[PDB]
């Protein structure tokens, strides 16, 4: 759903 | 515009009382109001504001400018519900925002979740349903801020976006509707308000 770098 | 019911006074009540400049007090549940109904009324207005705010910069947000949903390079968003899409799908920021906005709309048009009859209680899971809606709306502010802010300021739209975001963050904070985890893309901005 929400990915970081 | 629309001319001339309890939710609708509630809405004009919420919009007008913001003019005191003190947003922390204006966002609080008025005496004796149904908490869900207060949240529902403001959630719709936030959907509408953010829908028109994004609509002003729509021409600068394109498959070419924004190949993924980004709030800065540190944060990226993939679309899932899941109902029609259960596994998060990499897509462009315009496509993703389309899916999110159509999905929010679809929940607003669902009378089980947002009853238009004034005596029908909101569902027991309403609180969870509204938290999911607002959590995703925030990511529309996040992408506009990090990417299209030059366009926001080229149009005269900076104060509009800033006042709506301040209102949004103070409301979300008052009712515990979004986790710190999710507001991290706008962290520096949220601390300054
Ligand atoms: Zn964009």
């Amino acid at each position: 759903t929400m990915i970081e770098p | 515009p629309k001319k001339n019911s309890h939710q609708y006074e509630l809405l004009k009540h919420a919009e007008a009382t913001l003019g005191s400049g003190n947003l922390r007090q204006a966002v609080m549940l008025p005496e004796g109001e149904d908490l869900n109904e207060w949240i529902a009324v403001n959630t719709v207005d936030f959907f509408n504001q953010i829908n028109m705010l994004y609509g002003t910069i729509t021409e600068f947000c394109t498959e070419a400018s924004c190949p993924v949903m980004s709030a800065g390079p540190r944060y990226e968003y993939h679309w899932a519900d899941g109902t029609n899409i259960k596994k998060p799908i990499k897509c462009s920021a315009p496509k993703y925002i389309d899916y999110l906005m159509t999905w929010v709309q679809d929940q607003l048009d669902d009378e089980t979740l947002f009853p238009s009859k004034i005596g029908v209680p909101f569902p027991k899971n309403f609180m969870s349903v509204a938290k999911t809606i607002l959590k995703r709306l925030f990511r529309v502010y996040a992408h506009i801020y990090h990417q299209h802010f030059d366009s926001v300021m080229q149009l005269q739209e900076e104060a509009h976006l800033n006042t709506s975001f301040k209102h949004f963050i103070f409301f979300v904070q008052e009712f515990n509707l979004i986790d710190r985890r999710e507001l991290a893309p706008l962290q520096e901005l949220i601390e300054k308000l």
